């Protein structure tokens, strides 16, 4: 079976207008390599085929090289609308193999997060459970630390941390920090706060809510 | 209009089995091979089988013979993947796809057109609904254009969860479902301007297709 | 060819 | 998974005496504290044991004297891969030394006097019979005629080679297999306190002996030319040892009327485990009489000696020669098709290879390897393996029935063999692989799917440098799916896979600096076998046939054969320049 050996990293050339990934195989495959886009829950969508030839309607900035056992994959001009897996397969052999996938990242402007904290709905706390959701929207780059409060004091066990792939529109990462307790161990504090330290600022971003308020 | 349309996600006992779909159109059904292809989550691609309608013969990966059947139904004008002894090992994303030749060399060829791909989870742990809890913000100061609003999907089984806001109309964040104890949880944020909330409503609409249900929790 | 003392030296090409 | 193997031929059994043959990786000090632990435990059971022989550098194990009594007791021990009951064995420029395993030598002949050296190795079995004496005889004559044949003066054929004496045959040319094992084993150790390229003539045979097989196999595989009788049996030769190691070259004995050798109401070995025929009968070599007398005597033996003395010459050019090297000279160097086939039982005809031995007078050379025939069962298979240093270029198959799935040529543990698969209700099928030795090659078999779409159906070397050299086809369809006559995919070019729409095909494409191939084909309406040949300075590299009508395709030297029940020939010819 020919074993399809895929870069793990995109690598920056020319100023980062040019983004590339290479894909090695097993044995001499000819030029019957393809490349295809996967965004995620949608369907592989082919780019190249016979390791240089465009598909119809794929832009000008999709180019393929290549021949027998070292094959490149080139994005000119990457976009956020670009943001995607990629894979080759060879097609000179059944079984069919394919590449294990890499993940286009794009850098961008340093962006400050929008913090928005959200307190327990009426509907799970009868159900016996309180979780205090935080969002932490379009910020850029990824790195990012929460810090939970319950009454001031640090939190540290019961908090799930969610980030979402690079948007597609801004190429900004956006993150779901959520303290979930027993309704029984939620009403017995107050405040509680959620304080986001990013890049950005030297100060956390602080959103807090007092049950007693309101 | 040249498309093909996948079942929808399933759960199954090990040791069960499954019968996926492939509905072929905008095409000649029993014209093109359609093949099977295995996705798991760090891994490539796994091709398992093709299959030619209009003979129903089949060619499959030495390593799913014994796993995987294909059948054809012209009537019904799709493909078919039978998924027997399943495996913790099985449960993975199944991708449908098509094969166009462009020439006469056996390398003339590509997958044009796929399916969006059927999630198989295979456990022992039953469908389970989620909780749809509205995340809307309490007493305040407005600061800025706009507000964030939100909507926590908790308590589900198995992972295929779709969330909307209104009906399909702003900025929309869909957060990964992370397993809390057995269980996913996913929470959606939205962002509508300061007017339009809360003097217009703003509903999330949930769908969960593994246990059929569909849930509106209006934010008010 | 006909059985005589040396014909397989001849057979395998060793003497003419 | 600790097994006992004896003797097929219940007179050649020899009990009280068995080979213990231990795991791969079991270090000296092991053999040792199992043939004293094998003694012990026996010793506590009230049987006294014998340890003959403890094997070292060849093959890990113990030689013993005990009652099959204790065999049950000795394949539960530790590190025991298996157990062989000892059995018969019969009697049939650069200095290259020739081993010879057989009876004693007149060293003094002047045939051979100061080109033979005796060893001072001796292990031989006691004569039959309460009062058999030597008397006057030196039990020299077989052994000394070998040595005739192979380094004589005036009758030899490498006259410029350098001779060691073991004496493994008795006075009425018996041997064991455990002596002949201990003799290899000498041989192993003299190369490894030694420089040299070596030849072992073993002009003996006994019924199929796992462990002799295993011990041959040891020493091609640490590059020792080995030469061997096929059989003076008229029977399989695979049936034989040393005979039916791949490893060794095994001779089959002709007359001057290029006839397979009759030996009274016996003769020549045939068949598959036969690697060539050469001169065995009326062979004129030294007497053990005199210093200056001769004899004409037969028998593969005599065949064997021939072909080592080959080995030797072609050895003493180019020392730096490997075992695949020389057996593909040995068969390149034959004549092809001279051997009158009819006395070979009809089904071993097929099997038997039609080369006789001859001296030589950048290249591509092949061989065609017959696989042993699969069951009749319906999921039954064949395999045809090459040598480690060879490439599997083509792979076909053959069915007498006809009934055939078709062929595979797959890995298996690393290396490409050529897998034939039987058919529901079919009779069993052989594989016939086509082994080849081209100098800068990168190889590998491509599979196409089956092909029932309009285009897509040209399989063939897409690669830039790569060349199309064989093709194998696999029937798709399972046994308990609808029958339909299989469709061929159109042909085009010249250079692609011939093959059913319904079949999968696998495409050998080797890439090598000078290699250039081409493909050759021969039709004829109504046959029983139609043929097509590679040219002189082309090789045949595959062969397969175009249209169940067909009972298969195999390779007969440069001629692609296929052999049906319009019928064409398909061969693949290639070159290194
Ligand atoms: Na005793
Ligand atoms: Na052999």
């Amino acid at each position: 079976d020919i074993v399809m050996t895929q870069s793990q990293k995109f690598m920056s050339t020319s100023g980062g207008d040019r983004v590339s990934i290479t894909c090695k195989t097993s044995q001499n495959v000819g030029t019957a390599v393809a490349w295809f886009q996967q965004k995620p829950g949608q369907s592989p969508k082919l780019l190249i085929y016979s390791a240089s030839n465009r598909y119809t309607g794929v832009s000008d900035r999709f180019t393929g090289s290549g021949s027998g056992t070292e094959f490149i994959f080139t994005i000119s001009y990457a976009q956020s609308e670009d943001l995607a897996d990629y894979f080759c397969h060879q097609y000179s052999s059944y079984p069919l193999t394919f590449g294990a996938g890499t993940k286009l990242e794009l850098k961008r402007a340093d962006a400050a997060p929008t913090v928005s904290i959200f307190p327990p709905s009426s509907e799970q706390l009868t159900s016996g459970g309180a979780s205090v959701v935080c969002f932490l929207n379009n910020f850029y780059p990824k790195d990012i630390n929460v810090k939970w409060k319950i009454d001031g004091s640090e939190r540290q066990n019961g908090v799930l941390n969610s980030w979402t792939d690079q948007d597609s529109k801004d190429s900004t990462y956006s993150m779901s920090s959520t303290l979930t307790l027993t309704k029984d161990e939620y009403e017995r504090h107050n405040s509680y706060t959620c304080e986001a330290t990013h890049k950005t600022s030297t100060s956390p971003i602080v959103k807090s809510f007092n049950r007693n308020e309101c | 209009q040249v498309q093909l349309k996948q079942s929808g996600a399933e759960l199954v006992r090990p040791g069960a089995s499954v019968k996926l779909s492939c509905k072929a159109s905008g095409y000649i059904f029993t014209d093109y091979y359609i093949n099977w292809l295995k996705k798991r989550p760090g891994q490539g691609l796994e091709w398992i089988a093709r299959i030619y309608p209009g003979s129903g013969h089949t060619y499959y990966n030495e390593n799913f013979k014994d796993k995987a059947t294909l059948t054809a139904e012209k009537s019904s004008s799709n493909v078919y993947m039978q998924l027997s002894s399943l495996t913790s090992e099985d449960s993975a994303v199944y991708f449908c796809a098509r094969e166009n030749f462009y020439g006469s060399s056996y390398v003339d060829w590509y997958f044009d057109v796929w399916g969006t791909g059927t999630t198989v989870t295979v456990s022992s742990a039953k469908t389970t609904p989620p909780s749809v809890y509205p995340l809307a913000p309490g007493c305040g100061d407005t600061t800025g254009s706009s507000v964030t609003l939100g909507c926590l999907v908790k308590g589900y089984f198995p992972e295929s969860v779709t969330v909307t806001w209104n009906s399909g109309s702003s900025s929309v964040h869909t957060f990964p479902a992370l397993l809390q104890s057995g269980l996913y949880t996913m929470s959606s944020s939205v962002t509508v301007p300061s007017s339009t909330w809360p003097s217009q409503t703003v509903t999330c609409s949930v769908a969960h297709p593994a246990s059929s249900t569909t849930v509106d929790k209006k934010l008010e | 060819m006909e059985s005589f003392p040396g014909w397989n030296l001849v057979r395998i090409g060793l003497l003419r | 998974t600790a097994t006992f193997h004896r003797c097929a031929k219940d007179p050649w059994r020899l009990p009280g005496t068995y080979v213990v043959v231990l795991k791969e990786e079991t270090h000296l000090s092991q053999s040792e504290r199992t043939a004293r632990r094998l003694q012990a435990q026996a010793a506590r059971r009230g049987y006294l044991t014998k340890i003959l022989h403890v094997f070292h550098g060849l093959l890990p194990g113990f030689l013993v004297k005990m009652s099959g009594d204790l065999l049950e007791l000795a394949l539960k021990l530790p590190h025991v891969d298996y157990i062989e009951e000892d059995s018969s064995v019969f009697a049939q420029g650069s200095l290259v030394e020739v081993y010879l395993l057989d009876t004693s030598i007149q060293s003094d002949h002047r045939e051979i006097e100061g080109r033979v050296m005796v060893t001072d190795f001796e292990n031989v079995p006691e004569e039959d019979g309460t009062r058999f004496h030597r008397q006057a005889s030196k039990c020299d004559s077989h052994g000394t005629h070998l040595a005739g044949v192979v380094s004589g003066r005036d009758a030899g054929v490498a006259k410029g080679a350098s001779m060691r004496s073991l004496r493994v045959l008795n006075c009425q040319g018996k041997g064991t297999v455990s002596g002949t094992l201990i003799g290899l084993e000498f041989i192993r150790k003299s190369q490894l306190v030694q420089p040299g390229p070596l030849v072992v003539l073993l002009p003996l045979a006994g019924g199929y002996s796992r462990v002799l097989n295993a011990a041959c196999q040891r020493l091609a595989r640490a590059g020792v030319v080995l030469v061997t009788a096929a059989g003076n049996f008229r029977d399989d030769a695979c049936l034989y040892s040393p005979a039916s190691a791949p490893e060794v070259i095994t001779v089959g004995a002709t007359n001057a009327q290029d006839q397979p050798v009759t030996l009274g109401t016996l003769g020549t070995n045939f068949g598959r485990c036969v690697d060539l025929f050469a001169p065995g009968e009326d062979i004129i070599g030294a007497s053990s009489d005199c210093s200056t007398c001769f004899v004409s005597q037969s028998g593969t033996s005599q065949a064997a000696a021939h072909v080592a003395g080959i080995a030797a010459m072609m050895l003493s050019a180019e020392p730096e020669l490997t075992l695949a090297e020389l057996r593909q000279r040995l068969i390149h160097f034959s004549a092809k098709d001279v051997i009158n086939e009819a006395w070979f039982p009809e089904d071993q005809r097929v099997l038997t290879p039609n080369l006789v031995a001859a001296l030589p007078p950048w290249q591509l050379f092949c061989r065609t390897v017959w696989s042993a025939h699969s069951g009749p069962t319906r999921m039954a298979t064949a395999i045809a393996r090459c040598a480690p240093d060879e490439e599997l270029l083509s792979c076909s198959s053959f069915s007498r029935s006809g009934k055939r799935r078709g062929e595979r040529m797959e890995a298996q543990g690393g290396k490409l063999v050529c897998r034939a698969h039987n058919a529901f209700g079919g009779e069993g099928v052989y594989a016939i692989a086509r082994c080849c030795l081209l100098p800068q090659a990168n190889c590998s078999v491509h599979t196409a799917p089956p092909a029932e779409a309009s285009m897509g159906t040209r399989v063939h070397c897409h690669q830039q440098g790569h060349v199309l050299t064989g093709c194998s086809s696999h029937w798709e369809v399972e046994d308990l799916g609808t029958h339909k006559p299989p469709v061929l995919r159109p042909r085009g070019q010249p250079n692609q896979c011939v093959g059913h729409r319904e079949a999968s095909i696998h495409a050998s494409c080797c890439h090598a600096p000078g290699l250039e191939c081409k493909v050759k084909e021969h039709g004829i309406p109504a046959p029983e076998q139609v043929t097509v040949a590679c040219e002189e300075g082309w090789t045949l590299t595959g062969c397969s046939a175009l249209p169940s009508h067909v009972l298969g395709a195999y390779a007969v030297d440069n001629t692609c054969v296929v052999r049906s029940r319009a019928v064409t020939a398909v061969a693949i010819c290639c070159r290194s320049r």
